[PDB]
């Protein structure tokens, strides 16, 4: 399952 | 910036048996950037409905893709893989060879 | 042995051609199990291994949701880096990310991973302590300061040490037959005469999983390592792999030559010779 926090902006 | 020429391998899923059904694979890898085009060829003309694996990449960030189709090897039909990419001066064709 | 979950993200702007495209694939070990493509008919997280299908509608919603916002936010992230590097909005650019879990054979966490590249070049990487970053340059130092100052920094790490490990262990159970039984190579040697005094011996490894394998050619006792042609391990198209190693031999002397095969699915190494028939 993906980590939502790795949608965080660069 | 990074531009990496694709490596190409053409081969079947199973050992080529004339007449028996099989899968023709064109594996391209080691390329950057990811925009690339590739068709399988039967005797020199494109194959209809060629699926491909979803875009992934290796540990040094180069991409790879597996292009495939169902096919039936004959003693006579030439199959190949035609690949183009910004690093290539013109489309590269890799002939299929059942021994490799 | 050890096991790994990885998500691979690619985000590619295509100025004048379309909106930036976002693709995610997920892997357990060498098996791909999910896929998302922001150019799809209707973008959904989609299964790609038998065992992931056990997952209820609850699951495919969260993963599709995360990937839908991934699609939105990575377009934002490409703009930041376009800004960080003072780049024209005309050129195309690529952002890539890998992240996930490693667990030992008893299922204890070993390592977390989080690395990103931009136009193919290394950009930022999570450190072993999973709570500090290494930046390739001053652009990535900007990203590093944001990521390290975030109120969420602990929950970033808590993902790699927690939820990511939990799902890996789950997946490894749902598909324990699939994912925890190495398939050994079906092996063959084949003979290909070159002239009247030289033949090519080609050692085949086929249908094996996982991809890691070693193929050595031995002339008598020692390794023909500088005369051995090796192709890259390559996907069969059915979740297994193929590879071959080849050597040119004196036409009379094929029996001096052995092929040595090591693979996780093999009790002991194999040794093959050319058996004419």
């Amino acid at each position: 399952a993906q980590d939502i926090y790795r949608a965080s902006y660069y | 910036m990074i531009q990496r020429t694709p490596k190409i391998q053409v081969y079947s899923r199973h050992p080529a048996e004339n007449g028996k059904s099989n899968f023709l694979n064109c594996y391209v890898s080691g390329f950057h950037p990811s925009d690339i085009e590739v068709d399988l060829l039967k005797n020199g003309e494109r194959i209809e409905k060629v699926e491909h694996s979803d875009l992934s990449f290796s540990k040094d960030w180069s991409f790879y893709l597996l292009y495939y189709t169902e096919f039936t090897p004959t003693e006579k039909d030439e199959y190949a893989c035609r690949v183009n990419h910004v690093t290539l001066s013109q489309p590269k064709i890799v002939k299929w060879d059942r021994d490799m | 042995g050890s096991h790994s979950m990885r998500y691979f993200y690619t985000a590619m702007s295509r100025p004048g051609r379309g909106e930036p495209r976002f693709i995610a694939v997920g892997y357990v070990d060498d098996t791909q199990f999910v896929r998302f493509d922001s150019d799809a008919a209707s973008p959904r997280m989609a299964p790609r291994a038998p065992w992931i299908e056990q997952e209820g509608p609850e699951y495919w919603d969260r993963e599709t949701q995360i990937s839908k916002t991934n699609t939105q936010t990575y377009r934002e992230s490409l703009r930041n880096l376009r800004g960080y590097y003072n780049q024209s909005e005309a050129g195309s650019h690529t952002l890539q990310r890998m992240y996930g879990c490693d667990v030992g054979p008893d299922g204890r966490l070993l390592r977390g991973h989080d690395q990103s590249a931009y136009d193919g070049k290394d950009y930022i990487a999570l450190n072993e302590d999973l709570s500090s970053w290494t930046a390739a340059d001053t652009a990535a130092q900007i990203t590093q300061r944001k990521w390290e100052a975030a109120r969420e920094a602990e929950q970033w790490r808590a993902y790699l040490e927690g939820l990511c490990v939990e799902w890996l262990r789950r997946y490894l159970e749902n598909g324990k037959e699939t994912l925890q039984r190495a398939d050994p190579p079906k092996t063959h040697v084949t003979h290909h005469p070159i002239s009247d005094h030289e033949a090519t011996l080609r050692c085949w490894a086929l249908g094996f999983y996982p991809a890691e394998i070693t193929l050595t050619w031995q002339r008598d006792g020692e390794d023909q390592t500088q005369d051995t042609e090796l192709v890259e391990t390559r996907p069969a198209g059915d979740r297994t792999f193929q590879k071959w190693a080849a050597v040119v031999v004196p036409s009379g002397e094929e029996q001096r030559y052995t092929c040595h095969v090591q693979h996780e699915g093999l009790p002991k190494p194999l040794t093959l010779r050319w058996e004419p028939s």
